[PDB]
RNA sequence: GAUGUUAGGAGGGCAAAUCCGCCGAAUUUAAGCAUAUAAUUAAGCGGAAGAAAAGAAAAUAACUAUGAUUCCUUUAGUAACGGCGAGUGAACAAGGACCAGCUCAAACGGUUAAUCCUUCGUUUGGUGCAAACCUUUCGACGGAAUUGUCGUU
RNA sequence: UAAAGCUAAAUAUAUGUAGGAGACCGAUAGCAAACAAGUACCGUGAGGGAAAGAUGAAAUAGUACUCAGGAAUGAGCAAU
RNA sequence: UUGUGUUGAAGCGAAAUACGUGAGUUUUCGUGGAACAUCUCCCUAGUGCAGAUCUUGGUGGAAGUAGCAACUAUUCAAAUGAGAACUUUGAAGACUGAAGUGGAGAAGGGUUUCUUGUCAACUGUGAUUGAACAAGAGUUAGCCGCUCCUAAGGGAUAGCUGAAAAGUGUUUAAAGGGGUCCCCGUCUCAAAAGGGAAACAGGUUGAUAUUCCUGUGCCAAUAGUAUUAUGAGUUAGAUGGUAACAUAUAUAUAAAUGAACUCCUUUACAUAGGCUUUACACUCGGGGUGCGUUUUCUUUGCACUUUACCU
RNA sequence: UUUGUUUUGUAGCAAUAGUAAUUCGUAAUUAUCCGAAGUGGUAAGGACUAUCCUUGAAAAAAGGAGGGAACGGCUUUGUGCUUUGCUACUCUUAAUACUUGUAUG
RNA sequence: AGCACAGUCUUAACGAUGGAUGUCUUGGUUCCUACAGCGAUGAAGGCCGCAGCAAAAUGCGAUACGCAAUGAAAAUUGCAGUGACUGAAUCAUCAGAAUGCUGAAUGUAAACUACACCAAUUCCCUGGGAAUAGUGGUACUCCUACAGAAA
């Protein structure tokens, strides 16, 4: 039974070949199941979960293999940009919502609101 | 006469007026005029009416699965910046 | 009361003209410099029957003057015209049975 | 838009699930020497032909397809006079 | 009919697959059953 | 003007309890019924937010005067409307909750559009393991704009 | 001081979500739905729309064995 | 406020030398197996049923009654089975009877199909049967259809109205194609009986067949070079016939040059009447292959005798 | 090279496939399978006649034509064109062998 | 071994049918409080699938009754098998990854798993080997810049 870290770093070509033979052996268990045999049948859940684990690691491997080539550049693609809600994405940014004309800015800057005490 | 008002005419009921209505899956898609009687699929609107609260409630939001908003829920409580992951061991 | 038959006639649901077999609208040759300033002769190839009307129609083939080719016109036939004759249209066309002339 | 995960294109491991062990499936091999397999409902004749000719080296006179009521596809494959269909019945089992 | 659409045939197969009873091992621990003659699925 | 399988972006639909426009009845009451009432409601169409809308007097008062809007108590079932029949019906002042006020239009910079936007590279430091994010300004280029942006009230 | 524009507060929330409560109802009641409920089912369709909770402390105690019966079942000097 | 409960509360059935006048109250026994009352005083209400052709549920007399009535009709023997008028087999007697309970048919139905097993309910009688129940299995196409085209027509575009919703669809199309600059040209859907590329025969399964096998064919498609052949025409293109007519039989009759621009034809079309041809259908006698009464007679009553697509 | 007269064939598929009766390991073999017609029941085709104040549908697709932009090659001058030597020629059907995505469906 | 007439009606005891009553309640109802949108970065809704044996409901999306990560922390069990003796069995959290066909649905259509056009696309090692009829894009309206044609 294979785990995450033993194949988490090995050659992707060997990963592909091993998955190829894994699926061929799954088809072999399918030969067995179609035949009168049903004994080798309970480990397919474990093999399926192992495939799922190896594949969510493999797609992350391809993920940095494909995003390191493009990182930053300030024009991220449709998927790689931020995925906030539509209203949040279309909202005015906070700095430019708080931006003020030169008149009000000079008023506040040169003479602000400030606290005090009553005796 | 032989195919009169009742059973005789009922014997002629072959061929259907409505069908599956791919937008809703209900057998209410008029075939001749090509328009759903439950939602009006060719039109972009969903065809509700305020005089039938029963039909409103039996297809309003939440009667389905909510593939997206149910995951989007309980996220304002966390306020996690996107791309963030918990600290490793 | 209810809407009477005469009023229902104008809705055009079943009172549209049964025109599935009509051969085309009966229209004269469209006005042209040639027809305004002289004769142009087109030959009536065949006199046909339009199911809607009683008057037979004539399939007059003219030869277009601005391009190579021929144009076919459906013209209400006058009593006495035959296939194979040339019919003349215009101001300078001689007056005769079937000819189209300025009034 | 760029995709990171490898394509979900249905290769043979996902086209073909298993062959059939129906009495008719064995009977046609025994008598008239035609073979039976089962594939996914989204496959096609030439996809099955590719996958069979890739996994196994048996000449395919033709590939025959069928859409079952359980959501799968049945497939029939052949040989030529070059190959016999008794070892193709014994090796597979 | 002997001629039908792919979606209609798939839905017929789904209904046939749904008409089977509860597994016995699960029962060891259904009410949505239809007869083809009594109740029509209305397609 | 047209056109772009030009570059970068938006609108569509769902969902309505509160909210904003339009359209818009009748049942009913008048012991009948037609104005009236139901009701500026029900139904229908369209449009947003966490609240919306209203909001800074072309206001009220007539006093020793008040000072944006909204809501609560009251004015008050009052003034008034109405086959003056059935019925309908405010506003000011007063007591409170809350309380923030502001900018476009002309003058002038014409001994200098002083403005705005796009794109492309550099850096000013930072919280995150990371991803990202907050800040950073040297610019250059391309434009928009005098058929008027910003500065000035 | 009209015929241009912005503006937070106090205000409303038969919707959704999440909490807390009640001189409320206790399965013909309370939401239509305490349950596999807007489900089964009906109508071409717009739509209409139910019934159905309770062994026992513990089935990790759900009836072993015998007799008679084809079997269902019944009986026991047997049994939790 | 102050009490009853596993030493059995609530509820329920029967009852009481019980109380009241009466709604009722309180006790007894049995059942029940977990809560109950407060009359000390007061507060509160979805607070008291005989009816409303009341609502929901359950159950009666009617009553083992009405009734199990179209479709001429069944009988003998055997098998299976616990059990056979209505399962199977054989015999017989009959029916559908040329416009069929016969094959293929489409809409509609959706696994009712097949095999095996089975009878809790259903199969209005029985039932071992079954279209019931249970487990498996079963539908194979270049040639059969859809897919393509267009009609009655539908939706949409341009606009134009309308608050929108929607109403109409060229009402001042600048709308893709073609060839090599110009010409033509709203889009899309709508026919499993209209038009239409090309398949026949034999055989095969428990269930599919002009789809699977064998054989034989047919139609559509097929990009850039070097070899061949066949036939043509030629050192850029034929034949006779007074005429109509016809004109290339190699593996196949292919071999008689060709743009833009056009003009036709096929597709492509009603009804009635008779005449004619052909295939198929049926039928007749004698030649090749099987049964029969025969008390009374038989050259006796009869029966089985083929050839697709492809020329 | 033509005309007449005799032998072969179920005109070629064609019997051998199918079908049918007796013997026959329990798989087999046999031979037949013919002269002809006669009715007109159903279909289709043909050539006609008649009827309409009824004239009885479109495209997809395919074909034919008028006309004639362009037509024998190798190499060779100058700038698709005049020119010098040899004249072998070119296509219609079928393919064969290597490059294009694998070149049937 | 014998005896009651039968039927109809009444009473009592025990039963049958039925599901009232009482007692239960992971439900409803009402009020209060707080937060509030989702969607071309593809929503709500509808289909189709996904478990060893798997119908519904619930959950999930070809990584399909769940993957990764974090906290708790060793069982899943109906049989099978799976696990530590902790990223391992199961919960909880859930930010990473993935998220089929549709649907405003948006290439043209739709009772079609039909048909287009443009890049043929994608993967492998960091210039060579494969799968392939196989991957993305192409709606309408509008905004800001750009372009080449026009009067």
């Amino acid at each position: 039974n294979v785990k995450a870290y033993e194949l988490r770093t090995l050659k992707k070509k060997e990963l592909l070949d091993k998955l190829d033979e894994l699926k061929k052996e799954l088809s072999g268990l399918r030969i067995s199941k179609a035949l009168g045999n049903s004994a080798k049948n309970s480990k397919i859940h474990g093999v399926r979960k192992n495939v799922a684990r190896v594949l969510t690691v493999y797609n992350q491997k391809r993920k940095m293999e494909l995003r390191q080539l493009y990182k930053n550049k300030k024009f991220k693609p449709y998927n790689l940009r931020k995925k906030l809600t539509k209203n949040k994405r279309l909202q005015l940014s906070p700095k430019q919502k708080a931006a003020m004309t030169l008149r009000q800015k000079k008023k506040v800057q040169n003479f602000p609101q400030r606290k005090y005490l009553v005796v | 006469g032989k195919a009169g008002k009742g059973t005789g005419s009922f014997g002629k009921r072959n061929g259907k007026t409505h069908f599956l209505c791919l937008r809703c899956g209900k057998r209410s898609y008029h075939l001749q005029k090509k328009k759903c009687a439950s939602c009006g699929y060719p039109s972009a609107k969903k065809r509700r009416f305020n005089w039938s609260v029963k039909a409103k409630r039996r297809n309003t939001t939440g009667t389905g699965r909510c593939r997206y908003i149910k995951t989007l829920r309980r996220k304002l409580k966390n306020k996690f910046t996107e791309g963030s992951t918990p600290k490793p061991k | 009361g209810r809407v009477i038959r005469g009023q229902r006639k104008g809705r055009g649901s079943i009172f549209k003209s049964h025109n599935h077999h009509r051969k085309g609208a009966a229209k004269l040759r469209h006005l042209d410099y040639c027809e305004k300033k002289g004769y142009i002769k087109g030959l009536v190839k065949d006199i046909i029957h339009d199911p809607g009307r009683g008057a037979p129609l004539a399939k007059v083939i003219f030869k277009r003057t601005e391009k190579y080719g021929k144009k076919e016109e459906l013209i209400i036939a006058s009593e006495g015209m035959f296939t194979g004759q040339y019919i003349s249209c215009g101001t300078k066309a001689p007056l005769s049975v079937g000819n189209i002339l300025p009034i | 838009i760029v995709k990171s995960c490898h394509s979900k294109t249905l290769d043979k491991y996902g086209l073909i699930k298993y062959p059939l062990t129906s009495e008719k499936a064995m009977k046609k091999i025994e008598e008239i020497n035609t073979l039976v397999f089962m594939c996914d409902k989204r496959a096609n004749k030439k996809n099955i032909k590719k996958s069979v000719k890739n996994l196994f080296g048996i000449e395919c006179d033709k590939v025959n397809v069928l859409n079952t009521l359980n959501g799968d596809k049945k497939a029939y494959v052949r040989l030529s006079g070059e190959h016999d269909a008794l070892e193709v019945a014994n090796k597979i089992g | 009919g002997s001629i039908k659409r792919f979606r209609l045939k798939q839905r017929l197969g789904k209904c046939r697959r749904q008409n089977r009873p509860v597994p016995h091992w699960y029962r060891l621990k259904n009410t949505k059953r239809r007869h083809w003659r009594r109740t029509k699925l209305g397609l």
